[PDB]
């Protein structure tokens, strides 16, 4: 909790809401620019460096047999830790349509602070979900296999009841739980009848045998489920098996970031709470062996600048680091686009 | 809007005013991204503001008489201040 005033290069205009920071080796890489892929920047990932309160967003390039993917806005990325990886799944092309393609990072050659990236498009069989947004996926292990357990998020209409007077308009996918097999890119979607309403923009806990969705969004009614699921799964030796249990003191928020602070010990901060209130109160997650426990800490100082905006974004570099956003005041003697803040949580 | 003009487009051409024939419109497309539309209301040069203007204009009609196709009509000035309708309009950088 020691906030601190960060400072950028020149293209500094790249960054927008919505932007993934993948993470390879205490090594943080940007994703997710703002408009297509330059040129002076082909693919779209940079290495995000910061130094000294100063980042220097610098191009990344990729592998010779990678697949270049767009810049999404709005991805599904869980960190398969098992020859480390990301998968990203689903986002925002720059052209305001969404997408379905799986996408895998890994590291194919480094050499003295130089990467070479290999991006790879996985695709899906069976019941393949949703082109979807803001949704959230997480790996999860059990009995020596692993699987990819996605949950629902906002999305556009279907191809029938989608009207060009109301094009853009977002409707939640059903609430159905993805498991995703990688080692095939099978999908399989399982109805849990204890979860009954949309819900986007959570957050998605995974610890090795579980998953402990947490607030979030629920456009169908515009209001935050304060609740959270523990998806328990299981792997037998042939179909899988899915269970859920509701749990009290679950937190009220919508796009909240989540990094591990400690091993089993994660911290979350603020989303929002309504929709003129930010929220601003941070609450460590003492995970465990079976019992999850939120709780509140130590209200990191908020500068006036955070306190006076009224929408902020940003993610978690890894090692217990959140870079934020802010706006900036418009009408101000040009202020610019975009302040941005890092958090340390040790 | 150009009812009359492409009627009398088909009595000059010597065809039948009650003729149906499929007319095909040919339609020119225009985007451009005019900036500065702003003014100052009070003190303060600060904000230029840019905008878009999404258009169009039918630059002519020509039904399939028989088996030729006929010119009904032909926009006299294409690229005009005063044919080019207005379609879609927003104050956003182009
Ligand atoms: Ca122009």
């Amino acid at each position: 909790m020691s906030l601190q005033m960060v400072t950028v290069g020149h293209n500094i205009a790249l960054i927008q809401p919505g932007f993934s920071l993948m993470n390879f080796d205490g090594q943080v890489f940007f994703f997710g620019q703002k408009g297509w892929p330059k040129r002076s920047c082909p693919t779209g990932v940079f290495h995000f460096d910061i130094k000294q309160n100063h980042l220097k967003l610098k191009p990344a390039i990729f592998s010779k047999d990678s697949c270049y993917l767009p810049p999404l806005r709005y991805p599904a990325t869980c960190s398969y830790k098992g020859k480390h990886q990301y998968i990203i799944h689903g986002g925002k092309t720059p052209n305001n349509e969404l997408s379905d393609k799986i996408y895998i990072m890994s590291v194919a050659c480094k050499n003295n602070k130089k990467v070479t990236f290999r991006c790879t498009e996985k695709d899906l069989v069976g019941d393949v979900p949703e082109p979807r947004y803001g949704h959230s996926i997480d790996v999860v292990y059990s009995r020596g296999k692993s699987m990819g357990v996605l949950f629902g998020g906002r999305s556009y209409m279907p191809s029938t009841q989608r009207t060009t007077e109301k094009w853009n308009s977002v409707a939640d996918c059903l609430p159905h739980v993805f498991l995703i097999d990688f080692e095939f890119g099978c999908a399989t979607s399982y109805i849990l009848p204890e979860l009954q309403d949309g819900l986007s923009f959570h957050v998605s806990i995974a610890r090795n045998d579980t998953v402990y969705i947490l607030g979030g969004h629920s456009l169908a009614s515009n209001i935050r489920p304060a609740n959270l699921y523990r998806i328990r799964v299981d792997l037998p030796l042939g179909t899988p098996a899915v269970n859920c249990t509701v749990l009290p003191g679950g937190i009220s928020v919508s796009s909240a970031i989540l990094t591990q602070t400690n091993n089993d010990e994660f911290v979350i901060v603020g989303g929002y709470q309504l929709e003129n209130q930010k929220r601003m109160v941070c609450s460590l997650v003492s995970l465990g062996d079976n019992t999850i426990e939120i709780s509140e800490m130590e209200t990191p100082d908020w500068t006036s600048d955070i306190k006076h905006s009224k929408i902020w974004f940003g993610s978690n570099m890894g090692n217990g680091t959140i870079f934020l956003g802010i706006p900036g005041d418009n009408k101000q003697a040009m202020s610019e686009a975009f302040y941005f803040y890092t958090l340390r949580c040790s | 809007d150009m009812e009359e003009d492409i009627l009398e487009g088909m009595r000059s051409q010597d065809l039948d005013d009650y003729l149906n024939g499929p007319f095909t419109v040919v339609v020119k497309e225009s985007c451009d991204g005019m900036g500065d539309v702003s003014e100052k209301h009070g003190s303060g040069p600060a904000v230029p503001e840019k905008a878009v203007r999404f258009s169009f204009t039918v630059m002519r009609i020509t039904i399939e008489h028989g088996s030729q196709n006929v010119k009904v009509f032909e926009e006299p000035k294409p690229n005009s201040e005063l044919c080019c309708k207005p379609l879609c309009l927003m104050l956003a950088d182009e």
